[PDB]
RNA sequence: UAGCUAGUAGGUGGGGUAACGGCUCACCUAGGCGACGAUCCCUAGCUGGUCUGAGAGGAUGACCAGCCACACUGGAACUGA
RNA sequence: CCCGCAGAAGAAGCACCGGCUAACUCCGUGCCAGCAGCCGCGGUAAUACGGAGGGUGCAAGCGUUAAUCGGAAUUACUGGGCGUAAAGCGCACGCAGGCGGUUUGUUAAGUCAGAUGUGAAAUCCCCGGGCUCAACCUGGGAACUGCAUCUGAUACUGGCAA
């Protein structure tokens, strides 16, 4: 009910007194499929050390974005650490059009339509928190209308 | 432009039965199932994202034993339609004449239904197709040739088709031969278990 | 050396949001009054006041619903140096629909959304949401 | 000069004739003034085989328009009575 | 009704004729800015009527010389 | 930026140039293949490459290699030049089309015969 | 490629063309174009269209069609609407 | 195009399998032979070479080469930057050019609305029809984002006057 993701898996050293020692980096995300996603780093020595500690980091760091029926609001920008992340919102897109990182954390996000573009770098790790931050500062209908305007009808036409 | 090859190893690959091998013996019971796509088998892959995607895309090609170049043309005559595009692309799919007739029960399989309308079998609204790839419009009748009738092939095949779901986007009479195509198939009439979201994807890229 | 006279109004409403200044103020002139009265209708700006004699003082208060600010972006779409304009049919709507779009149209200044019943476009004045 | 005559169109072994207005200095299948119809002679009785704007042929006679021996038999054939 | 086009006489030593500039303000095909063009037209008149640096009216009318395919109407806003 | 000095210097285009100057949009090319020899590779490699010149009836002097194990090429006998560079040796631009006019196909060659022009086995 | 142009820019008169027009001659005026690129060099038939591209754009002009120019090369005229 | 005869008889190959990218082992050679679009393999235990088996992809086609676009938001109008990655002229004045505080009247030049002419046909798209289906042909519509004229709107830019 979760709907675990693992996006990739890194090897990084440390280059100490003896020589190299290296470690393993994953980048996992997990999401119910209604609107809550939440990433997690996680570093170990080994492998599956390091996705279980990513596996717990995205649990207590979950965000909720509200969506439109499966499909997000509105068109947003997405810009975080030079990755440009932008998407549309494709009412009835049939199918996830979106790239590398971009796939995990829109496909447990509980969506089937929007196309997406990434520009600038596409490093996974950053741009896994451009597509959350893209996410996150969306806003509804129904919460535009208490902040501007005071009705629900007279904004959206 | 057909398979014409081992019809149960597209199965092992899959990993689920695509009906290809139906027949009077409703379970298999020979296959090696999920065990022997081939030598190295037993191993099980990492399966990547593409992976996913190209396996989702082959298995409802062997399913129907549509190329590629003719399942193409089905994706971009469904992405110009109106609607959902997986929708009307698994709807071009079930309006074929060859899938249509295995449908009403006359082949017990669909390569057998392919060879049936392929040799004038069918005799669609007094008019004889030998097309396998004919769209079968709405409010249309199919039924089976003088010529080719009774030759216990058909009647081994229809025997099959009462312990099959009962599709219900058509009336079967099995007494006249006559079947009708009373509308186009909905997603909840189908199998329901293929994923036609993963098909849009991967030909996107 | 002070070209846009509206721009002015956006650099300092948008700061205006950072900052929590409750209201701003700025030298009024006819066009800036009447991009103001577009926004007072819509729930951007709640009140807006024009004292001064000679030198009028455009004075807007602008609003915050929670701790975040109520006008989330406004950029300048019309500039000086590149001029735009739209059609009816081409009036662009903003953060799919649910954000106005300033347009300076035959009839006077309204939104977007306004214009199209109206049935006839003009002069993108900004992208308000 | 201006006359009325048939455009061949279509597939090989399927031809279909538009009856048009060109001059007779072009082509067949060249530059023409305007088309004017259709006509189809390998048809079907499905509703149509031929079709022509009368009141536009009848505009061009006026101008001096040579009609030509096909499309006179089908101004005959469409029956302009009945 | 004619088709008349304003423009300012550039240069009037041409013995019966003239030189007029029409401005023309159109927008860039790609960038979507509004540039200011010049259009020079030889204008056909009487023998000297205006001067140097002045506004006038023009029509097209039959071609008269190699060039000058246009001919003045009336100066409004005289030079000064 | 400043849209002002683009009316006056629009964006220019990022000309490119092809890595195969030999008649540009042409597939193939016939040389009177003068000079079979041999050339080391690059130092991280190492091995006795088959290369060989060509003088193109264009009237272009250009090496190419020559693919497969072992060929019949000397100083003679005009073969079919395609495109294509090594990332081995400095200065190879095209590869020898076995299978072609002069130079057959590579003998004992069950895969991939499509390239290096050897036919199908006869049983 | 920063200067180009001397029937060249315009005017008067004559001749010429189915027809205006330095189209062509006599005379006079010293004009005319050009930094919103004149002249010079290289290359290229143009367009509806084609391919690609979400779009804007980019490349392209085979086939069908409209226009142009050419008919061994250069030049010239006759017949003929 | 239809009917009759005979029988599965007359009809399947091509590329790839280290990652990008779907697919693995074994044998032989040992920085040799050779592969390779890039990263890079081969140093006597090669999923990268050659062969065998197995598999993957496409199919009367399959690969290679050549050319264009895309990815390339690496010409950024949409849609990039200039402290250190490439990028502020050493500084200033200043012509043309570009932009320009605020109020009123006027103009409708730009802008917008409507109408007319035109934007050939063929081509794209949509709704249908006809070839056994499809390719293909065809009817109608839309489109041809453009240009010109006329009638108005006067909010914004421009001209004029104060």
């Amino acid at each position: 009910e979760l709907q675990e993701k693992l996006i990739a898996v890194n090897r990084v050293s440390k280059t100490v007194k003896g020589g190299r020692i290296f470690s393993f980096t994953a980048l996992t995300v997990v999401g119910d499929g209604n609107g809550r996603v939440g990433f997690g780093y996680g570093k170990a020595r080994e492998v599956p050390a390091a996705i279980q500690k990513a596996m717990e980091k995205a649990r207590r760091n979950m965000i909720n974005v509200a969506l439109n029926n499966g499909t997000l609001q509105h068109p947003v920008k997405g810009v975080h650490t030079g990755s440009r992340v932008f998407m549309q919102p494709a009412s009835e897109g049939t199918g996830i059009i979106a790239g590398g990182a971009m796939r995990a954390v829109l496909e447990v996000a509980g969506v089937h339509n929007v196309l997406a573009k990434a520009y600038g770098s596409t490093n996974p790790i950053n741009v896994v928190r451009a597509t959350i931050d893209g996410l996150e500062n969306m806003n509804s209908p129904e919460m535009v209308a208490a902040k501007r305007g005071k009705s629900v009808e007279e904004i959206l036409g | 432009a057909r398979y014409l090859g081992p019809k149960l190893k597209l199965s092992r690959r899959e990993g689920t039965d695509l009906f290809l091998k139906s027949g009077v013996r409703a379970i298999d019971t020979k296959c090696k199932i999920e065990q022997a796509p081939g030598q190295h088998g037993a191993r099980k892959p990492r399966l990547s994202d593409y992976g996913v995607q190209l396996r989702e895309k082959q298995k409802v090609r062997r399913i129907y034993g549509v190329l590629e170049r003719q399942f193409r043309n089905y994706y971009k005559e469904a992405a110009r339609l109106k609607g959902n595009t997986g929708e009307n692309l698994l709807a071009l799919l079930e309006g074929r004449l060859d899938n249509v007739v295995y449908r009403m029960g006359f082949g017990a399989t669909r390569a057998e239904a392919r060879q049936l309308v392929s040799h004038k079998a069918i005799m669609v609204n007094g008019r004889v197709v030998n097309i396998a790839s004919y769209q079968v419009s709405p409010n249309d009748v199919v039924s089976i040739r003088e010529k080719a009738k009774k030759q216990s092939r058909v009647k081994a095949a229809l025997e099959l088709a009462e312990q099959r779901e009962k599709p219900t986007w058509l009336e079967v009479d099995a007494g006249k031969m006559e079947g009708t195509f009373k509308r186009k198939p909905e997603r909840s009439d189908l199998s329901a278990d293929i994923n036609e979201h993963l098909i849009v994807e991967l030909y996107s890229k | 050396s002070m070209q846009d006279p509206i721009a002015d109004m956006l650099t300092r409403i948008r700061n205006g949001q950072a900052a929590n200044k409750a209201a701003v103020t700025m030298p009024s002139s006819k066009l800036k009054v009447a991009i103001a009265n577009v926004l007072k209708e819509e729930g951007f700006i709640e009140d807006f006041k024009v004292e001064g004699d000679t030198k009028p003082e455009l004075e807007l208060t602008l609003k915050y619903f929670q701790g975040k600010a109520v006008v989330e972006s406004i950029q300048r779409v019309s500039r000086p140096g590149l001029r735009i304009y739209k059609r009816k049919d081409e009036l662009p709507k903003v953060m799919a629909g649910l954000g106005i779009a300033v347009v300076s149209t035959s009839k006077g200044v309204m939104t977007d959304r306004a214009a199209r019943q109206a049935g006839l476009g003009g002069e993108i004045i900004c992208y308000v949401a | 000069m201006v006359t009325i005559r048939l455009a061949r169109h279509g597939a090989k072994k399927r031809p279909f004739y538009q009856v048009v207005v060109a001059d007779s200095r072009n082509a067949r299948n060249g530059r023409f003034i305007e088309r004017v119809g259709f006509f189809n002679p390998i048809a079907s009785e499905k509703e149509e085989g031929t079709r022509l704007d009368l009141d536009r042929i009848a505009h061009w006679v006026g101008q001096g328009a040579t009609i030509s021996d096909r499309v006179a038999a089908l101004i005959k054939e469409v029956n302009k009575a009945a | 009704k004619i088709r008349t086009l304003q423009g300012r006489v550039v240069s009037d030593k041409m013995e019966k004729s003239i030189v007029v500039a029409i401005e023309r303000f159109v927008k860039h095909p790609i960038y979507g800015k509004f540039i200011k063009r010049t259009t020079k037209l030889h204008v056909h008149d009487e023998n000297n009527e205006c001067g140097i640096g002045d506004v006038v009216e023009i029509r097209e009318c039959r071609p008269l010389s190699k060039t000058k395919s246009w001919t003045l109407v009336r100066v409004v806003e005289k030079a000064v | 930026a400043t849209v002002n000095q683009l009316v006056r210097k629009p964006r220019a285009r990022k000309v490119a140039k092809s890595n195969v100057p030999a008649l540009e949009a042409c597939p193939q090319k016939r040389g009177v293949c003068t000079r079979v020899y041999t050339t080391t590779p690059k130092k991280p490699n190492s091995a006795l490459r088959k290369v060989c010149r060509v003088r193109l009836t264009n009237g272009f002097e250009v090496t190419s290699y020559i693919g497969g194990e072992g060929h019949n090429l000397q100083e003679h006998s005009v073969i079919l030049i395609r495109g294509g560079r090594v990332k081995d040796l400095p200065g190879v631009r095209y590869h020898t089309v076995r299978g072609a006019l002069d130079c057959s196909g590579v003998k004992d060659r069950k895969q991939a015969r499509s390239k290096y022009g050897v036919k199908r086995p006869k049983a």
